[PDB]
């Protein structure tokens, strides 16, 4: 009889194709079965979509569209490889986000849009493409770290969302610690902002996460800084400059709101 | 051998190396498509493990050393002169097998293709040689496809060398595919490589095939078959006119074509010679036709700007008068009665001439052939006879397409074989000698 | 067909036209050759005008070998007759040329020194006539692309020439230009001492001054009297016309002489400053031949001619425009209709990969490269490729890809990235949105309706190169989107109607080439959101007439489609489902 | 076709078993279909058993038993949603000690000589979590200070008790009915 | 350095000044014969204002010398047309440009 509904039409068509012919293309098989599952589980579409739904006032429409365009420009940079022009685009794109008023008034919207994951992914791309070979494009990494720290300071929920990425950041702690004029702009600083002044997050912080920092500090206390001795600094066996940053992070992990987290 | 030892003293296992290279190629041969999925996956896993073990024992650098030490000899003749005639015979085969082995060792293995980054620069340095071009290209393609890290070392020099490979070795889609892989790898676009490839390949317009829209151009001529010959009852001077009732400068994005003049036929065949039957060509686009467009004299697809009072491209209500003198080869034009200040001279006269107009869409021209058929507005120059006077007594003067085929239903379309020569057009009396 | 023979070939596209089919063939069951074709069958005939093509390796008469240049020897290409001394050998003159031209300067000016070699533009090649080959039967010189003469008796007097004489208003000839396709000399006459070819092979050396267009010839170390002057921008191909009187005919030598830079420097741009002679694989001997085919156009210009009156003369009128897309081979200075690539497999494949490279260089939001590519591939060419029904499938699939990537890909991918995130303003227009259009709980047609959710802006930049500002590189180049949408709907409708009969002549050669590129463009346009209301209704009716009728014919869903077409149809259905979900989300927000 | 696609994806060699939403959904659908679920009579209990056998045959006749082994083998001992739902599907098709499914599973393993299956089983067992008193103390301290618990059940302590129970239930169903062959083969 | 050759006559009295948007159709081509741009291909007239270097200097001078309704050929040397650096991807270095320009309308 009459289907009269796109749902029933698709549910009939996928099954008809599958029963008519043996599909050779695995991508086609996935496509048809994804469509069939979507038709049958209609409520699941709402379950997935509603968390991504946001309502804004009519007066904020233009500012929200500008911020959405900026976020799209930042997102498109994932598809391209890191370069000078991409660094400039990323920098002024982040600048527009800070300047926009919607960024502060609607932190839940930004967390739902998942800007911090995108900035993280760009930083991961850079550290993969130039961590061991000394941090290339350091300015954009610094800007990303500053943006992420400001994201932590905007709202307490954003702080938890950022703390959920602590494990990677602690593994990329040794990015630009020994290089001054970049203080407050390394992934270790971002981790400190993630676990700064939040009792819940400090308690939730695990022992292996502290163990990573302790191991880094042990390495810095045992061996000198290769980049400094390359610049020609007198070679003392240990590294104070890198060690101090890890000490600061440990301080922020152990001490919170004037109280000392005993655990 | 390079240290100049005697061939007898030198132990050169040519046949053993060739057979071992064949066995290694068979060993690293990729799985076939007919195989079932599970078996294909098993073969793929086995090949991956073999490649891993080989590269961990450092079999890639050994192949590279063999290839490098073999390239010192310029050619098979040179290698034969150095070592021996079997060595010269098998030198190219050994190089090709070595390159194939390297490609098989690094294909589909990201770790190996990443370790090959250091040698990539040395690899591209021998791409110019015909002894190794195909193998080096295949190895480069495999590395670029497999390893993202490979792209980060490709600089302007390497891209320029790859592009110059097209200019030196001719068109080859494999170089194009390598250039494409240099643009986007694993869903990531390298903008620097994109810009370099664009700016180094596209602007030249000398390697890639070029495309353009060309307006269809048709040619129209009367029946008359003016000609010149010794001892032939034909009059050497001729004259006709064409008036453009209407013409649109731009019917389409391209400029409208409208040219008028004379065309010749190769030999005495009635078929016009030297030009395409259909296409964008017309009067003056070949060395058998002679045209005028109001500003340019056209011949051999070459246009020369010719001066005239009130210069303009052929417009509405323009009368062009064409004069032909075969006694001294001369084609002259006069626009609206004013004389055009250029003329064709000393053209080949071993053929039959006829008036012709070439055009694209948007013309309303009218042939004024003189006399009863057309009425000349400007009187012919002295001597020149109007073109209608060359019609044979039986035949009738009509304007028909220069070429055989025309727009009509396919099943009605007449297919014509070669035409017979029209030597009878020139009546040269041949009396029996007495 | 022979001399003066006329015939017609009926493929039976219209069965009634076939006059004798019924009495013989029909009951037997033989079918008309064009029984199930919606397009006229393209016809290929024997080319009248000979063209130059590379000497085949399997040629039974002419063999060409490449002699590499040693330290003391220049590179050589040796032309010899393998059939010499055997039965059925051809005693005819053959016309050989090199595959690449020397290009004269655009504007003509008004131990050898290395600096002189660097600054000079004169180029040299030579021809060694092997001793015993009658040099009177050998001609050496340069020819242009226009040379299409295969007279068995060749002489320097028959060469086609003209003299354009331009004079002032008074009539005094201020200039005269001689134009000819052939600029060659004969070795027999170049034997000024006589029997030069006897004691040793005769050497004719051709030198061309690309800066001034002077062509001169030196035989046995002395400059011959005959010289030529060519007009600027002429492309001259090295050429030898020889009637073989010996097993070995002649040898192209690409060497160099005092103060003259060799031929490879002039030919290749990379070696413009390389004194060393070279013979790269691109250079090869090409012989004039008639073994080529030619494609008749499917449609010709409609021209009407008639004698208006005795005074009016004859009238020739043409008012309907037609165009063909011409593919230009750069090195040969030739041009062929792109539809002729249906039988030239190598050019078809190379051009398909060139199109893929065009897509790749502008892929992923490279707007500046897209603007640059708009120069090479214009929007009229793109639209003609859109609409043409005879284009090869590979070229069709490549050209739709270019049309998508240069103009539509950036906005399409922006919309796809912003697809799954619904930010909806809370405004009076948003308040009106409801799940069901009326009291009857009947679903509205997907897509049609008022959607207020925030959507990325669509901005395009005009691709003009006379402008100087670089900001125009930002944004994808503009395209006639309305015309593109109308043509897409029209072609989809026609394709559905044709494929409903399963014709033997799909556009592009296969159902995949007919539908996959068309549906890809249609899906990209739908993703961007150009389609509006009534157009969306028509395309939905094309998709399925039964479900989407507003409250015999079969939609695309049930036409026994190939797998690649099925995948894109699945994508279309996914987009429709996403539209439904967005409508639901907006209705929930409106109720909120 | 769906089961064959899921089997081919598992059999394709990758360094890690990528999470697939399609498998996440359809494995759950198939698992629910099998069970399709106060005294009852003998006849109706036997009818339920017969219905469950037919609903399990609807899947294990089409390669589900092999697919739920291949997915576990490709898991390479990494706890995740994919193996978490593969275990549920295996339990669903193996409920009641299905001897046909047990025989199919044992025959497939013996024929393919799959060591990865048992290596992944051992890896999953090692990855299974247990009670963590330190996490419990931290959770209690958070409540004492007064921050609202994101999770009320203390899911940090005993991270995934469903996965461990499903794994050991699968391993038990593999041997129910006193299947000596599979008992020894384990 | 710009050469003007009239293909079609204009009015002969109206010429572009300060403050006027010139509306043209141009069919710019290289010297070899290959076409690299056409506002008629794009089907939209090109509008540019005089004296503020929106266009190249050769085009500017040619349009200044041209009159209303006049079609002319503009030959521009490299020194007034994109210089020696050229236009990356479109115009090669040191290339003279031939433009077929029609001045349709002036405000």
């Amino acid at each position: 009889k009459k289907s009269s509904t796109l749902q029933q039409l698709i549910s009939e068509t996928m099954v008809r194709w599958a029963q008519e012919s043996v599909i050779e293309d695995p991508e086609l098989v996935r496509a048809m079965f994804v469509l069939l599952h979507r038709q049958y589980d209609g409520i699941g579409g709402l379950v997935r979509a509603l968390p991504k739904t946001y309502t804004i006032n009519g007066v904020s429409v233009e500012d929200t569209i500008n911020l959405l365009a900026s976020l799209g420009q930042i997102r498109s940079l994932l598809s391209v490889r890191m370069g000078k022009e991409e660094e400039k685009l990323m920098i002024r794109g982040l600048g527009d986000i800070m300047n926009n008023k919607v960024f502060y008034q609607h932190p839940n919207l930004m967390r739902a849009l998942g800007m911090h994951e995108t900035v993280m992914e760009v930083m991961v791309n850079v550290l993969g493409g130039g961590e061991s070979k000394e941090i290339t494009f350091p300015k954009m990494v610094a800007n990303c770290c500053r943006f992420l720290c400001y994201f932590c300071r905007i709202s307490r929920q954003n702080q938890k969302a950022m703390f959920d990425h602590l494990s990677y950041l602690l593994e990329n702690s040794s990015v630009g610690l020994a290089s001054p004029a970049m203080r407050g702009s390394t992934p270790l600083d971002v981790a400190a902002a993630s676990v700064m002044d939040n009792n819940e997050l400090a308690l939730a912080l695990r022992e292996p996460d502290l163990e990573k920092v302790v191991r880094y500090l042990a390495g810095c206390g045992l061996q000198s800084c290769q980049m400094l001795v390359s610049k020609g600094y007198p070679d003392i066996g240990w590294n104070p400059v890198e060690g101090e940053r890890y000490l600061d992070f440990l301080r922020f992990a152990v001490f919170c709101n004037g109280e000392s987290v005993e655990e | 051998l390079s240290k100049k030892a005697k061939a007898s003293t030198v132990d050169l296992p040519i046949e053993s190396v060739s057979l071992s290279l064949q066995d290694l190629i068979g060993y690293f041969h990729p799985p076939d498509e007919h195989l079932e999925h599970e078996d294909k996956q098993n073969r793929l896993r086995a090949l991956k493990n073999r490649q891993n073990l080989f590269q961990e024992e450092g079999m890639i650098n050994l192949v590279l050393e063999c290839i490098d030490r073999l390239h010192v000899y310029s050619s098979a003749a040179h290698f034969a002169d150095v070592a021996g005639r079997e060595a010269g015979e098998s030198w190219k085969s050994i190089l090709n097998s070595l390159y194939e082995l390297l490609a098989a060792l690094i294909r589909g293995n990201r770790k190996n293709c990443a370790q090959f980054s250091g040698s990539l620069d040395w690899l591209i340095s021998r791409l110019e040689r015909l002894e190794a071009s195909s193998g080096i290209l295949e190895v480069l393609h495999c590395v670029l496809v497999e390893s993202p890290e490979a792209l980060n070392i490709i600089k302007e020099g390497h891209i320029k060398s790859i592009i110059s490979l097209l200019d030196k070795h001719g068109r080859n889609h494999k170089v194009l595919d390598v250039l494409c892989s240099l643009c986007v790898c694993h869903g990531v676009a390298v903008r620097s490589n994109q810009h370099l490839i664009c700016d180094n390949l596209l602007p030249g317009r000398d390697l890639l095939l070029q495309t353009r829209l060309v307006n269809h151009v048709s040619s129209m001529r009367p029946n008359i078959f003016l000609g010149v010959s010794e001892g032939s009852a034909q009059y050497k001077k001729w004259y006709y006119e064409l008036m453009v009732d209407h013409t649109e400068p731009f019917v389409t994005a391209e400029a409208t074509h409208l040219r008028v003049g004379w065309a010749s036929t190769e030999g005495y065949s009635p078929y016009p010679g030297g030009g395409e039957e259909w296409g964008g060509n017309g009067v003056g686009d070949d060395l058998f036709s002679y045209g005028f467009d109001g500003l340019h004299l056209w011949s051999g697809c070459i246009a020369r700007t010719v001066s005239s009072p009130n210069q303009h491209l052929l417009r509405t209500d323009d009368v062009i008068s064409c004069c032909l003198d075969l006694s001294a080869p001369s084609i002259s034009f006069r626009i609206n009665g004013q004389p055009v200040q250029g003329m064709f001279e000393n053209f080949n006269i071993d053929g039959l001439f006829f008036p012709v107009v070439s055009f694209s869409a948007g013309i309303k021209v009218r042939f004024l052939l003189g006399g009863r058929h057309g009425e000349f507005k400007f009187l012919p120059p002295p001597g020149y006879a109007p073109c209608y006077e060359a019609v044979l007594p039986k035949e009738k003067l009509k304007v028909e397409h220069s070429r055989e085929y025309k727009q009509e239903r396919t099943y009605t379309r007449d297919l014509l074989g070669p035409t017979v020569s029209l030597t009878q057009a020139a009546f040269t009396p041949i009396p029996v000698d007495t | 067909l022979g001399v003066a023979q006329v015939g017609r070939m009926n493929f039976g596209k219209d069965v009634s036209t076939l006059k004798y089919f019924t009495i013989c063939g029909l009951q037997e069951g033989y079918e008309p050759f064009a029984v199930n074709t919606n397009r006229d069958i393209t016809m290929w005939l024997s080319k009248r005008l000979p063209q130059f093509l590379q000497v085949p390796s399997n040629h039974e008469h002419i063999e060409v070998t490449r002699i590499d240049g040693t330290i003391d020897s220049s590179p050589c290409l040796k032309v010899t007759q393998k059939s010499f001394g055997s039965q059925n050998s051809n005693t005819d003159i053959m016309f050989y040329r090199l595959s690449m031209p020397i290009e004269c300067a655009e504007v003509f000016s008004k131990r050898d020194d290395y600096d002189f070699l660097m600054q000079t533009s004169t180029y040299y090649y030579s021809v060694r006539i092997f001793p015993g080959q009658e040099p009177a039967n050998v001609w050496v010189g340069w020819i242009t692309s226009d040379f299409h003469q295969y007279d068995t008796g060749f002489d320097l007097d028959r060469v086609r020439t003209v003299t354009v004489t331009l004079g002032d208003e008074k009539g005094k000839v201020h200039e005269s230009i001689k134009r000819s396709n052939c600029y060659m000399v004969c070795a027999g006459e170049s034997m000024s001492p006589g029997q030069g070819r006897n004691n040793n092979g005769l050497e004719i050396g051709c030198v061309v001054d690309a800066a001034s267009g002077l062509l001169t010839f030196i035989a046995n170390g002395k400059e011959l009297s005959t010289y030529y002057q060519v007009e600027p921008s002429t492309k001259l191909f090295p050429a030898v016309f020889a009637q073989a009187t010996s097993p070995n005919v002649f040898q192209f030598e690409l060497g160099r002489i005092k103060n003259v830079m060799p031929l490879s420097a002039g030919l290749f741009k990379s070696e413009h400053k390389n004194p060393v002679p070279q013979c790269p694989p691109r250079l090869h001997v090409q012989f004039l031949s008639h073994v080529l085919w030619s494609r008749m156009p499917n449609q010709f210009l409609k021209v009407d001619v008639s004698r208006i009156s005795e005074r009016q003369g004859w009238l020739v009128q043409c008012l309907d425009p037609l165009q063909f897309m011409s593919l230009h081979i750069p090195e040969e200075n030739r041009s062929v209709d792109i539809l002729e690539l249906t039988e030239q497999e190598e050019l078809l494949k190379f051009h398909y990969h060139t199109l893929r490279l065009y897509s790749a260089v502008c892929a992923l939001g490279n707007h500046r490269v897209a603007h640059a590519l708009c120069s090479h591939v214009d929007e009229p060419q793109l639209l003609y490729a859109i609409e043409n029904k005879y284009m090869p499938g590979l070229l069709r699939a490549g050209y739709y890809d270019l049309l998508i990537d240069i103009h539509l890909s950036s906005y399409a991918t922006a919309r796809l990235m912003m697809n799954n995130e619904y930010i909806v303003p809370m405004t009076e227009e948003t308040k009106s949105i409801t799940l069901f259009p009326d009291e009857n709980k009947k679903h509205g047609l997907p897509g049609i309706g008022l959607s207020t959710s925030l959507r990325p802006r669509m901005q395009f930049s005009s691709p003009s190169f006379v402008s100087i500002s670089n900001e125009c590189y930002q944004y994808s180049p503009e395209f006639p989107l309305d015309i593109l949408k109308s043509k897409t709907i029209q072609m989809l409708t026609e394709a559905v109607k044709e494929g409903s009969l399963h014709a033997r002549d799909p556009v592009g050669g296969t159902t995949e080439f007919l539908f996959v590129p068309l549906i890809k463009l249609f899906y990209t346009l739908l993703i961007m959101g150009i389609f509006h209301n009534e157009d969306l209704k028509h395309i939905l009716q094309l998709i399925e007439p039964s479900v989407f009728k507003e409250a015999p014919k079969e939609g695309l869903l049930q036409m026994k489609l190939p797998e690649p077409v099925k995948l894109q149809m699945c994508l279309l259905l996914q987009y429709l489902c996403d539209c439904q979900v967005r409508h639901r989300i907006e209705a929930i927000v409106a109720f909120s | 076709q769906l089961i064959l696609l899921f089997s081919r994806t598992a059999l394709t060699e990758k360094c890690k078993l990528e999470e697939d939403f399609l498998y996440m959904a359809y494995a759950d659908i198939m698992a629910k279909s099998c069970h399709d679920e106060e005294v009852k009579s003998f006849e109706e209990k036997e009818m339920e058993k017969q219905k469950l056998l037919y609903q399990q045959a609807r899947l294990h006749d089409r390669g589900a038993a092999e697919m739920v082994l291949q997915t576990i083998s490709a898991s390479k001992g990494e706890t995740g949603p994919m193996v978490a739902a593969t275990l549920k599907l295996g339990i669903a098709i193996l409920n009641g000690g299905n001897s046909t499914v047990q025989q199919k599973m044992l025959d497939y393993l013996k024929e393919k000589k799959d060591v990865g299956f048992f290596q992944s089983l051992a890896g999953l067992m090692q990855s299974c979590s247990v009670l963590d008193l330190n996490a419990f103390e931290r959770q209690n301290k958070a409540e004492g200070l007064g921050m609202v618990t994101e999770e009320g059940s203390g899911e940090k302590v005993l991270q995934d008790d469903e996965f461990t129970c499903d794994l050991f239930r699968f391993l038990q169903l593999l041997c129910e009915g006193h299947n000596s062959d599979f008992q020894n083969y384990l | 350095g710009v050469e003007i050759e009239t293909i079609s006559p204009g009015d002969g009295r109206t010429f572009p000044k300060k403050g006027q948007t010139c509306v043209v159709h141009y069919t710019g081509m290289l010297q070899n014969g290959k076409k690299f741009d056409s506002s008629r291909d794009r089907n939209k007239p090109f509008k540019f204002r005089i004296g503020k270097q929106e266009v190249i200097k050769g085009f500017e001078e040619g349009a200044a010398q041209m009159s209303l309704g006049q079609r002319a050929k503009l030959t521009c040397t490299p020194d007034v047309a994109y210089g020696a650096t050229g236009h990356p991807g479109v115009i090669p270095p040191n290339a003279t440009l031939i433009f077929d320009v029609e001045l349709l309308n002036l405000e």
